[PDB]
């Protein structure tokens, strides 16, 4: 139903060791389609999904030119930011920007993003109305005043409501086989004796797309949370994701425990037990 | 399709 | 200035079966700043030609990377991931366990 | 069903500014019952819940003596840790320990904890079997070798299986009115125009205990996750907790959205809508 | 060495109604190291005799504290929380909003 | 009831 196109820019200064590195990656939902790395042997915008490989050399040359200009712009930004904070010339600093457009459950523009962090902390963000800004401190209000004179929110509203959703829809169509067909999790439950009277039950979800998923444990149909561990959802490397949830249980009560799986690719939520 | 070069901070 | 230490997960792309080709993954996430050293180990020794994903980050601005290499698991070959970061006093090794 | 007693120790060195500060707090589930602060005007173990206020002066003098001895022990530990890492004399460092006992859904010991962090990172932890250790690095293996010679896991197994569960059960009985009677959330939904065609729905849960809760949004009974925000669960200050979840929606579709609340104090999960 | 910046929430113990006594809360969490400065502000000015919870921490070792004071909200009195921490270049102010 | 004074690290 809902879909997103999201870009992630990272600029890292390294004084005395060259000019700042700039890396850009772009995604549709949880699938990467483009990268650019100023430190690459031959920096260029590069396809990372098959459904942008037919865009043509003109498209890719234009994305490459944008990234090269963007890297120099982020370098200027890093110099300006160091000045705002009266920071020394020798320290390394990080500038991150995330932006993009979220289509809602109707396939129309629901939310646009344009937010930035400096050295890992919120710096300035375009608000959901796409007309106002949240600035974190006095340095960010310097940036905000410059952007307001440029009608920055207006330009970003234009991109977010136009180019961003237009090309997101194009990518979604060209790759609809892999972007608009959720892949359900493949599940199983494992068992490990912990002691002479307790055991671990681990509920697995593999091979699913998109990454969003919920795994929970129940006992006699009652939620079990105090002694349940969840690992962070992790990429399998083939475009799908993995997760598991483990609970420690008194030995002999395993058959009373149920794992509950919710995922977009399932018709209804899934209930699982251990099969000895 | 990326934004067409942002303003500096 | 933020400094966050990486979370590390070592795992296979598919459930491991001896003699069946697979991929060995090391997923490092939740760290800041972005410089990080990741190696995959076979029987304690560094695997060469390991590839990794392009640097990206999460909603909370922390970075993540996937390092991976093709391998065919055997009964006795041991695998691990070794990570260094400014938050780590010595390289951190996480051993591959087939059910984690 | 399940219950825990958990202790949280923090020791912070401050070279050149006195000896390290030691703070201990103890909880049953999400309710604090004790504190000790070496920096307090008159350091003493102090009651923080009414159901330990009738334990008597002998009990409180003994807890106070333990904390004073524990503070000096953590100071020794901080000196040993600095040596293991060849760290300078002038830097400040943090030693954290969390330990305690979890009763399972049958009210028997299900898991014991004894884990520690140095400067915010895992250092050494007692494994779930209460017989083995996970040490993070070579420094932590020095600690592990000392503890193994002391039969540390055995002593901790003794406390965790005996004193910890014994006194947890006593506290649970003495305060059963407030510790064993889950308080359901009080809920409501608010509405805020964001733009001339979008609005925010915010689903509120207030006044609930224990802190564990799940809030989710649905549209036509279908999960909405891409554009939903959750705040961290937060203490109200009276022993109860608060949380909310917000979703941005196309204006006119609000009545199609449902908020779903799961909490121990509810007989069944709760479904909510906005009422205009 | 870890350095994490505090998350900040400013809110009332009960839904605010003008003229009804309440408590104003500032919850700071997720930070490391433990030293932190928190003040509640009434119309930009520091409130005295603010109390706070005893230092505790979460499963991921990050610290949290609750600062609180009794107050009776009015139509026009403005409240805020001001936080400083080693991760912050200047004190961070979060304004109280009745529906957050 | 707290643990009866731990071993040093």
């Amino acid at each position: 139903c809902s879909h997103s196109m999201r870009y992630f820019y990272t600029a890292v200064s390294r004084p005395g060791r060259g000019e700042p590195r700039f890396i850009a990656v772009g995604y549709v939902d949880d699938t990467q389609f483009v990268r650019f790395d100023s430190d690459a042997a031959s920096p260029r915008g590069e396809p990372r999904a098959p459904w942008v490989e037919q865009e043509g050399p003109e498209y890719w040359d234009r994305e490459t030119q944008k990234y090269k200009r963007q890297a120099q712009a982020d370098r200027v930004s890093l110099r300006n930011l160091r000045g705002y904070y009266n920071q020394s010339e020798a320290g390394s600093h990080t500038l991150q920007r995330m932006y993009g457009c979220d289509l809602g459950p109707d396939g129309r523009l629901l939310r646009g993003y344009d937010q930035s962090a400096y050295d890992g902390k919120d710096y300035i963000a375009l608000n959901e109305d796409l007309r106002s800004w949240t600035a974190a401190d006095t340095a960010a209000q310097i940036t905000q005043r410059k952007w307001e004179a440029a009608r920055e929110a207006e330009q970003w509203r234009a991109y977010l409501e136009g180019t961003c959703v237009e090309w997101l829809r194009r990518y979604l169509e060209n790759g609809k086989e892999t972007l608009q067909r959720a892949e359900h999790p493949k599940t199983h439950v494992t068992h490990h004796p912990v002691s002479d009277h307790e055991a671990t039950l681990r509920c697995w979800a593999l091979g699913f797309y998109p990454a969003e998923i919920t795994l929970t444990w129940q006992r006699d149909g009652e939620d079990q949370t105090q002694d349940t561990e969840l690992v962070e959802t992790r990429p399998a490397g083939d475009g799908t994701f993995q997760k598991w949830a483990a609970v420690v249980v008194p030995s002999g009560e395993e058959q009373r425990y149920t794992c509950h799986v919710q995922h977009e690719g399932l018709p209804e939520p899934l209930t699982l037990r251990w099969e000895p | 399709k990326a934004y067409n070069v942002t303003q500096a901070f | 200035m933020i400094q966050r230490t990486p979370k590390i997960q070592v795992y296979s792309r598919h459930p491991a079966e001896n003699g069946k080709s697979n991929f060995l993954n090391c997923y490092v996430s939740g760290f800041h700043p972005s410089d990080i050293e990741v190696d995959l180990l076979k029987n304690g020794e560094r695997i060469e030609k390991v590839e990794h994903s392009d640097l990206s980050f999460s909603k909370d601005w922390s970075f993540y990377l996937l390092y991976y290499t093709e391998f065919t698991p055997t009964e006795k070959d041991e695998y691990a991931c070794r990570v260094n970061h400014v938050t780590l006093s010595q390289p951190k090794i996480v051993k591959w366990d087939r059910d984690m």
